[PDB]
């Protein structure tokens, strides 16, 4: 799967709890963990469209009340080729 | 020991749910974290009697 | 020893004393100390389920009086096997 | 498991019945009987944190009515190495 | 049988008379006569559950009016294997 | 005589008083002196029933007036066989 | 260091938690636990003056509300060489 | 050579450097860490004798309480674990 | 100097600090640190009679009211040769 | 087993029904059926404490309702080994 | 221990008895006795900062009421390299 | 002996008459004659502890009536081995 699911949060613990929840909800490959800066931490996974959608939804409603909580959670159906150097 | 407090995450599922088997969660967790007292008191074989 | 414990503090030394509470509380293997950025600092340990539970409970109890204090403290029992390569 | 649970009591009836409670409630290995003197008698068990906590909680809650009752019930999860020669 | 009955008295006089009641009311072998320390004396007997119960009833009833008399009295039905070194 | 007489007191001066009264009142065979602990001292002697009774009553009379005096003292007419190995 | 910190309490729960305070507060080794008698139990620790002071502070703060509680505590800083045989 | 650990954590580097100056001028300490946490949190971490570390960190916290943005944390460390040491510079 | 300076107290904390008073007061050499029982502890040192007097002084000033308290302060001036086997 | 249970009935109709109850409610062996004289009849069984109590105590239940009824319900834990068991 | 403690008083009597308080309180070295003039006498000690603190505390506690008494007692925890010539 | 008596006063007229009192009082070895400054003069004498006591008693009891009289008549029984190098 090539669909990309990405989560923003305030600190690594909400990030990794969300990541565990979404990986358990659907088997996706955790592509990256990036320190955005200023407390923003992001997690990047790739997989099938429905699986990644369900995983992102599960991480979203599972990590809302951890620490400061979620910041941004949206889905991309068909990530485009030139985004790979950004991934 | 050192166990669950109010500021903990990732361990809320069995907090207010009835429990099967041996108990290890304290009563104060349900008292000030759940809404009602647990409807499960684990018995013991150590009965108390008098002659 | 597989159960992974993890916590932020709004500052480095609250995280350091949190790790001190971790190691003085129960047997834990503090695997990671990470700078989130802007002041948030994460520490992550490994140990048994009840062990890490009691450890982080003690850490949160001993953390709020240190600088800005505790911000996030929740733990997982069964970490996903693919996360640690990213950790 | 390095978790150490232990309790003293006035009279050895509560001591051994609480020891049986220790070893029956959770998988914990006993490591000490202590004739403290003056009626205090101490049972000393060793095991992992969760089992130790559950066993000691059950034994303490079942120990008050038996005999002259307890003296103290508290647990140290990570005894230091130097404490072991003073077992 | 492996049924464990046992008594503590304040003073050796109630201890021995309780032991004699133990062995006379029911035919159960005594396994220990231990000095707790500071005046508590414990007697440990082994046998079948019913005979142990009858003997302990008799000993407890006969001990309440000699010297300082009984201090703690209880029965263990199924002692665990490893509490033998704890006896 | 297989009859068992015996007496307990607080302190060893009354205990020696009792033992002297034993050996002087009736020719009852002394068996042992035992330190219960915490000030309780006990003495165990054997003889026939009448001699044991007279000796023990005389010992109580002589010991009541010295030190803390008698604390517990009673006689067994028919001591059981397995009791002797425990004393 | 050779400074002598040392704690008195009733029972072994306070004794060993005081030992834990010793070994978690400052760089101090215990030279020995001791059963004083009548329920009194003490711990004797050796270390630097500030080290033993921090240790005794921790022991006192964690001990007074455990079981019977702390009975005594004292802070010998230069134990004379003639006292070493007594410990 | 005492392994007693002391800290000053400050909002900004000016109180951090003033606190380190007070560390060295107050009692015997060895400076192991000066670390920019990020966003203005600056940590100075020293080691030494327990009483020496206590007095040093106290004097530093007193000195840098106002300077710049002021002090944020003055949390003395009792004793780091053998396992804590690798995480603080090994 | 052969005279005996010797002190009794409740608990080992006053006993140890009294021994420190002994060894810092005057020329003495401790030859006994005795556990009497029931919390009673004795410290006993050898020296000349003036030295032991001045030492027992110092032992008494900081003991009657430290810890659990002092029981008795005493001076021996002529230790009899028959007493020596007892010491 | 060695425990002796025995039941006594005015008339042997309750004796026989009680003996059948003895051997049906538990597995104990009848050792005696003796005509006391003048109508009294006593039957004695042997077994373990639990088996004897279950049999004897809850055995003459259709006894007070049958015939002239019961006289005495009695259990013995450990009869004297040397003299009476041949009786 | 390079920490410097020092106490000055009126008259040599409190000065040297405070020096003995120094040497018997904690680990210090009496590195100098100095005559300021007009009766002012100073004593210097080196040692650990906690040791120096305890030493000077005990020294003042000794020297309050000695003759006309203390006037000033102070500590320099870490003297610079330009003060050593002051001796 | 090893004990040090030592006495100070305004001027030495009281100091020298007090030294005569030292010598007439008890077997003591005068070792020091120190002009503190501004009028304080101190006498340092060595002898047995009781000898030191008698000496200082006599010196004080003879010093009040001469000149400005006594200011500090101190008594010390054992200075530590590092004090007399400064003496």
């Amino acid at each position: 799967g090539i669909a990309l699911g990405m989560i923003e949060t305030r600190g690594l613990v909400p990030a990794i709890e969300a990541a565990d929840a979404m990986t358990k909800a659907a088997e996706v490959r955790l592509i990256g963990r990036e320190f955005v800066g200023g407390g923003y931490v992001t997690v990047l996974v790739r997989g099938e469209t429905g699986a990644v959608n369900a995983a992102v939804r599960a991480g979203a409603d599972a990590c809302e009340r951890v620490g400061d909580g979620l910041v941004a959670a949206h889905i991309i159906a068909r990530p485009h080729r030139e985004v790979e150097p950004a991934l | 020991q050192a166990n669950r407090s109010l500021k903990t995450t990732g361990n809320e599922a069995s907090t207010c749910r009835t429990v099967t088997g041996t108990q290890y969660m304290g009563a104060e967790v349900t008292g000030q974290f759940c809404q009602d007292k647990p409807k499960y008191k684990q018995p013991i074989r150590a009965s108390v009697t008098t002659t």
